[PDB]
RNA sequence: CUUUAAAUCCUUUAACGAGGAUCCAUUGGAGGGCAAGUCUGGUGCCAGCAGCCGCGGUAGCUCCAAUAGCGUAUAU
């Protein structure tokens, strides 16, 4: 007998006016913990057929019982695109984006 | 353990009339076999010596347990008329017949045509014991088999006890007689406590020209059961 | 004495001091300008003082 | 408040009755004793100052239809008893009857009254999908079918506790 | 004077007596939505707005301590027979 | 109908005595079997007694009657067997069956309401 | 130690009350066995009734 | 009329918060969502409610073929996608598969001895997935077995119920299993990826049968509970029929939107989404049956349906099978003929094509040993149907 | 002893009342003008007798 | 892990963690037990108060009420 992991998507919806697509995701794990951000994402790398350098994912919060937990995604359409469409932080959890200190 | 057969046991009088003790390394309730080598429902007797005794079962009797609780007076002795509503198949009818003895009679009422053959069987051994088969609720209908009595005695278990003793009372019993009524307080009214029920009971038998004297409960063998003893037209004093 | 199921509503003090005597019989008396219980566990709405 | 002290603090009566209803229900104070009076208090008061007004009065009507349905739900009436008398019939034996503990332990999952509390605060027992904790969890007519053991729990054909593991890993 | 009056009969509409008699004489199939509350409370129905404005704008909004706080005392309010006697008044509709 | 089979319910009353009985059950408060039946008759410890009217024998449950007459308790008769095999989770037939006294069970209420309606049957 | 614990405090209290209890009462109980005697002496002399006037 | 009137104006102001519903969903964003829509209503439309009703005659006992090769009374059947098989479970613990068209024997799983996998106790239900690739049975000893329909190969053994598992159905067009159990409690399986899903709650006694279609959604019969239930999965919601007195045993759904429950006293009901207690009820369908004084009506045993139409089947112990009607609405039900078929009729089936009807016939019921029938034969009976208009 | 009493406190004594009035507990009623059954009943929350 | 601009908190979760289970609940009230010991007053052998202090030696009594809470003083 094994567990698995399960993703379901919902809400699925394509904004062209960033050349994105975006959609909540729920992920299932009866017995284990929290499922880390870069496993769901090369999960969803091999379901959505894409590279994982263009999914960002994040809002994960689980249901009290430790069923079920509930966050939100976005696949790109290249990675120029979600270089110059991204909030600095997630490009930074990537790495692709270092902040500077600033003098005052 | 328990009263084993083949043990030396010796019985001496009770305070009544007609019951004895039966005294050993366990003490009994006993009364002298009008038949003897008879058991009615598998009771234990004992031989005497030509004189043979039964015990009784203060659980599937509610005489017994009376007596075993302290009561004063039972009113049922030798030599006397008792009128038994509510007989069923006679295992406490059989003892009232042993304490009455030949010259006293009882009288069974039981409606129940099941259990009424069992009195009947009952009736062939023991002389004394009259079968009626018919509703306490109307005395009107057996009027011509039963004569003036001294003791009434009820089990019936009924919501209306006491409209039926009553109406039996003022037919049969004559002045000066003395009745026995068994309550059970689940069955008059489940609703309202057992002890309320009780107080309500002695009330309607009041109102009915009947005076209770005394009462006490059966608590180690029954529960939420009373037992009331009076007297019916007192003489002057 | 005999039934032990009924509430003494009375004022006189010395049958008060009587039924104290006798155990688990409430005792109802008024006070001020309301009814009070004396003896009883599940009095509930009855004056606080 | 949840609660009021006594107003006759020494009565053989009442501390009786708070022995009796302590012993039987396996509580741990007074205080539990004195937050289902309180309730109860509330609930009889209501009952009281409805049953005062008109019986044709709409608020009559309405609001003792409301607490019918709510005091049918939590357990303590009948579908039979859908009236004020027997809202004012009510003891405190009833809302006892209603707690977690006493549920436990009346359904066969616990051996003892003490041995169900002990049960419920170390989370073995569920109530449909949700683990409860708390022994004065009131069950109402519906949930009352669906008290088990937890999934996660030993005896619910979980994993093993630590000192069988202990004593597996010792032979 | 005529708003008073409107808005006291929409509060009366919503009580919790007249929304209890809809379910009596509904024929429909009643609905059992799996809920750790087992009756409506204040704080559950902010509850189902934010997560309904959740799913409609994908942001994680902040939550203030006193009302996480009564969150959680709901919470425990729940399984508590605090609000048996407590009803809405009627008056406005009859 | 056979006239020993005097205290018949109707079609609603047997729905109340089945679904008790299937209650009754699931905590550990049955007795099931004709032998079973009059122990508990014989101990004391007995409700009421139900019993099945379409025994092809119905001779062999008569003596519970006798029986429940002495000990003052209720008793009712039931048209099908086989029904009243299902509510006591059981896969054969059963011809007589026993709800046992248990102190501080909570299913006093039911069985209280039950007592009553089987005695007005006997008017 | 057994002060320690409020809650088992309360439920050695409530099994010696039962115990003391027994003195001035008498429990029911069924006949689980066949009925062979008291298990002590019938007293004939005690009068346990309660008189009504 | 003061409830009426309350009642009333309730309804009116839950009117006005739908409005503003209807605005947010009105404003592929809305395009999609009314593409939806039309698939909804097109799907609504591939569901036309065909009336085959009067087309279909009543066959001969020659036409009807008798398999036997059971040593024990047939419990529950499936007949494949392709009506090209027949899978077979009795009470003998084993599994046979048959050929439509010859009527031998293509496969036989045996009773597992107490190591070839198979079953120790009695096999209650099977289901089938709809491209006919797998194959789960349930047993008394809690336990789901997997098997390869086209080889009846063993998979997958499921456990974590903790009684005997009675339901199953496959979710139409998926691998998602929905299973069911005596232990109140209904469990979500997906055989694919051989994994547990959730568990959902909300009866209150042992459940008897599960049917579920092409929707995430399955119907559950309470049995003593005396409650048809509604579970939506997605939406985490719990509908609650109360119907017909009696035990509730069978169930089998005609659409999306309606089904057909059976009862242990003879009552054979139609249901609705739309109101509480059942549309149609028919009393004592298989007649009555006793002593006189002691007549109570036959039990129903099982009941079938053919998908997306209005025919009806029901079986009982009453030697025959008896054909029904939908009424306009699925408001009457009305009798077409009696097919002669002696025993308990255990299991019914409809093909994909509706061109025939498979019972599963035994000595004794399913679920217990109360009744005997020695006229009887342990057999499978493939019943042709033939329509002329 | 009576089965009645569990040592001082009385389990028999049920919601409904039934309470013994006495003479002078009606005159200080009327005095006070305070309705006997109305009166009694507040103090108790309970029909009483 | 998740959270967050970053981190903390909440919710998940791996491994350790109990026989005197010393991994030791308190506050208020009322009682019992004592020597080659001290003081005071007497009714020879007594009584009151009290007693970790004695010849030599220095290497964890009982009962009651409330209970994580429970007393005292003044005014009322
Ligand atoms: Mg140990």
């Amino acid at each position: 007998m094994n567990d698995t992991v399960t993703i379901r998507t919902r809400k699925f919806m394509t904004n062209r006016l960033l050349q994105r697509k975006q959609m909540v995701i729920d992920v299932l794990h009866p017995g284990k913990a929290t499922v880390p951000k870069t496993e769901i994402r090369e999960k969803l790398a091999k379901m959505y057929k894409t590279t994982p350098d263009v999914i960002f994912v994040f809002g994960f919060r689980t249901h009290f019982g430790g069923g079920k937990t509930t966050g939100f995604g976005m696949i790109y359409d290249s990675l120029d695109y979600a270089k110059k469409n991204e909030p600095k932080h997630r490009l930074a959890r990537h790495g692709l984006y270092e902040k500077k200190k600033t003098s005052r | 353990r328990g009263n084993q057969s083949g043990k030396n046991v010796m019985v001496e009088p009770h305070r009544h009339e007609g019951v004895f003790i039966c005294r050993g390394k366990e003490d009994a309730l006993v009364t002298k076999n009008l038949v003897p080598g008879e058991s009615v429902y598998g009771e234990k007797r004992v031989s005497i010596s030509k004189i043979e005794y039964r015990a009784w079962n203060p659980f599937r009797s509610k005489l017994a347990a009376a007596i075993l609780g302290g009561v004063d007076q039972i009113h049922i002795k030798p030599g006397a008329k008792v009128l038994y509503l509510g007989a069923a198949s006679g295992t406490t009818v059989s003892h009232v017949s042993d304490i009455v003895g030949p010259d006293g009679l009882v009288y069974a009422v039981e409606f129940s045509h099941r259990s009424g053959r069992d009195l009947i069987n009952l009736a062939k051994k023991r002389t004394n014991i009259i079968p009626v088969i018919e509703d306490a609720r109307h005395p009107h209908k057996y009027r011509m088999l039963i004569a003036m009595v001294d003791v009434i005695f009820a089990d019936v278990a009924q919501p209306d006890q006491t409209r039926i003793v009553a109406l039996n009372a003022h037919t049969f019993l004559r002045n000066g007689g003395h009745f026995v009524i068994s309550i059970k307080a689940n069955c008059i009214d489940s609703t309202a406590s057992a002890e309320a029920v009780f107080a309500s009971e002695v009330k309607k038998m009041q109102q009915e020209n009947m005076k209770p004297q005394e009462q006490l409960t059966l608590e180690p063998y029954e529960r939420d059961h009373a037992v009331v003893v009076g007297v019916y037209r007192p003489p002057p004093k | 004495t005999q039934h032990k199921c009924y509430i003494v509503a009375t004022v006189d003090r010395d049958l008060k001091r009587r039924i104290r005597k006798i155990p688990g019989v409430p005792i109802m008396y008024i006070s001020n300008h309301r009814y009070n219980i004396e003896r009883m566990p599940d009095d509930y709405g009855a004056p606080r003082f | 408040k949840t609660y009021v002290t006594p107003r006759r603090p020494f009565e053989k009566s009442r501390l009786d009755q708070e022995l009796k209803l302590i012993g039987e229900y396996g509580l741990r104070n007074k205080r539990e004793v004195w937050r289902v009076k309180f309730t109860l208090a509330k609930i009889r008061k209501a009952a009281r100052e409805l049953l005062t007004l008109d019986e044709k009065d709409p608020r009559r009507l309405f609001e003792g239809n409301a607490l019918l349905r709510r005091l049918v739900r939590i357990g303590v009436l009948d579908e039979g008893k859908m009236k004020l008398d027997y809202i004012l019939g009510l003891k405190i034996e009833d809302f006892l009857e209603r707690r977690l503990q006493t549920q436990v332990f009346k359904l066969g999952l616990a051996k003892s009254i003490h041995h169900a509390r002990v049960l419920i605060r170390q989370r073995h027992i569920r109530v449909r999908k949700q683990v409860v904790n708390i022994p004065s969890f009131i069950v109402r007519l519906d949930s009352q079918k669906h008290i088990d053991f937890s999934l996660r729990s030993p005896y619910g054909g979980g994993r093993p506790g630590r000192v069988k593991r202990k004593n597996a890993k010792k032979g | 004077e005529k708003k008073r009056l409107e808005r006291a009969k929409r509060r009366a509409l919503s009580s919790s007596v007249i929304r209890e008699l809809k379910e009596q004489y509904s024929d429909a199939p009643e609905e059992i939505r799996d809920a750790r509350h087992p009756h409506v409370t204040r704080q559950s129905q902010e509850d189902q707005h934010r997560i309904n404005y959740e799913e409609s704008m994908m942001v994680r909004l902040s939550v203030s301590k006193r009302e996480k706080g009564r969150r959680k005392r709901a919470n425990v309010m729940s399984s508590q027979l605090h609000s048996l006697t407590h009803f809405s008044d009627i008056s406005a509709l009859t | 109908v056979n006239p020993k089979a005097y205290p018949l319910a109707d079609a609603h009353l047997t729905k109340k005595l089945l679904d008790l009985v299937q209650q009754s059950c699931n905590y550990k408060q049955l007795r099931k079997g004709a032998n079973e039946a009059t122990k508990t008759l014989n101990r004391g410890i007995s409700e009421f007694i139900v019993m099945a009217a379409d025994a092809e024998p119905l001779e062999i449950i008569l003596h519970l009657p006798l029986l429940c007459e002495d000990k003052n308790v209720p008793y009712v008769f039931v048209r099908s067997k086989q029904a009243l095999g299902r509510a006591c989770g059981v896969s054969r037939p059963v011809i007589a069956c026993s709800v046992t006294i248990k102190e501080g069970s909570q299913l006093k209420q039911q069985i209280q309401s039950i007592q009553q309606s089987i005695e007005r049957l006997l008017v | 130690k057994i002060d320690r614990n409020p809650r088992v405090k309360h439920r050695e209290k409530f099994r010696r009350a039962k115990i003391r209890r027994r003195g001035q009462v008498r429990e029911v109980r069924k006949e689980e066995q066949r009925y062979s005697g008291e298990l002590s002496g019938i007293r004939a002399g005690v009068k346990k009734s309660i008189k009504l006037k | 009329e003061t409830a009426q009137e309350k009642k009333l104006r309730l309804a009116k102001l839950y009117l006005e918060q739908l409005r503003q519903q209807e605005e947010e969903k009105a404003e592929f964003e809305e395009d999609q969502v009314a593409g939806r829509l039309k698939e909804d209503v097109l799907e609504q439309r591939g569901r036309l409610q065909k009336l085959v009703a009067k087309e279909i005659q009543a066959p001969a006992s020659a036409d009807i073929r008798v398999l036997r090769g059971h040593q024990l009374s047939i419990t529950c059947l499936v007949v494949t996608p392709d009506d090209s098989a027949i899978f077979s479970a009795a009470k003998d613990c084993s599994i046979i598969k048959w050929s439509v068209e010859s009527g031998r024997k293509l496969h036989v799983i045996p009773r597992a001895k107490k190591k070839p996998p198979g079953h120790s106790s009695h096999v209650l239900c099977m289901a089938i997935s709809s491209d006919g690739k797998y194959l789960a049975s349930g047993d008394r000893s809690k336990l789901i077995l997997i098997w390869e329909a086209q080889s009846c190969q063993h998979l997958y053994t499921f456990t974590g119920h903790r009684d005997a598992v009675s339901g199953l159905a496959f979710r139409r067009g998926t691998h998602q299993l929905y299973s069911t159990s005596h232990d109140r409690s209904v469990k979500v399986w997906n055989v694919a990826e051989n994994s547990y899903v959730e568990t959902l709650f909300g009866h209150q006694d042992a459940v008897a049968a599960l049917d579920a279609l092409s929707r995430e959604c399955c119907v559950t019969a309470g049995g003593r509970d005396g409650t048809v239930r509604v579970w939506k999965i997605p939406e985490e919601s719990q509908l609650v029929f109360y119907g017909h007195q009696g035990s509730i045993d069978c169930i089998h759904l005609i659409n999306e939107e309606h089904m057909v429950s059976g009862a242990d006293d003879g009552s054979v009901a139609l249901w609705g989404l739309s109101k509480k207690r059942p549309l149609a009820l028919q009393r004592e369908a298989h007649g009555l049956r006793g002593e006189p004084g002691l007549e109570q009506p036959f039990w129903i045993s099982s009941v079938a349906a053919l998908l997306n139409t209005d025919l009806v089947a029901t079986g009982s112990h009453s030697s025959c099978v008896r054909l029904w009607q939908c009424g306009e609405g699925f408001r009457q039900l009305d009798l077409l003929c009696d097919i002669p078929l002696v025993g308990f009729i255990n299991s019914l089936k409809f093909s994909s094509s509706g061109d025939f009807l498979v019972a599963g016939v035994g000595q004794e019921h399913r679920l217990g040993r109360w009744w005997r029938i020695k006229e009887a034969r342990n057999s499978v009976c493939i019943i042709p149907l033939r329509r002329v208009p | 002893h009576p089965s009645c009493l569990f040592f001082q406190y009385n389990t028999q004594l049920g919601p409904p009342y039934h309470i013994l009035v006495d003479t002078n507990f009606i005159n200080f009623s009327i005095k006070a003008k305070l309705d006997l059954v109305q009166s009694m009943m507040d103090c108790l929350y309970a029909k009483c007798i």
